[PDB]
């Protein structure tokens, strides 16, 4: 004799929780530098690194 | 000879002038064909560095 407002008292965290997942996971913060210097490792030696 | 600049070394020599005596300095070599067929490489730095 209970009526649908039952259900109501139901709660779903289930598809919150499926929506907060990540869609793509980041081995690196920001995506590498890809641009080799024409005299090659010299740069590096400049600044000793 | 080896200059040696900034921690790198080549065989290679390294000159710096003016942009008006460059002028003068190539026609005072004129007479000199095979050292200017030599020159390897200009590159017009800034003077700040």
């Amino acid at each position: 004799l209970s009526p649908t407002a039952l259900f109501s008292k139901f709660n779903d965290e289930y598809n919150y929780y499926k929506e907060l997942r990540a869609e793509y996971k980041d081995l690196a913060l920001q995506p590498p530098t890809v641009t080799s210097s024409q005299m090659g490792n010299a740069f590096q030696i400049a600044n000793s690194i | 000879k080896g200059i040696t600049y900034d921690y790198i070394t080549s065989p290679v020599n390294l000159y710096v002038m003016n942009r008006e005596d460059f002028n003068n300095f190539m026609d005072k070599m004129s007479k000199y064909p095979w050292i200017t067929q030599n020159f390897q490489k200009i590159i017009l730095i800034p003077a700040t560095f």
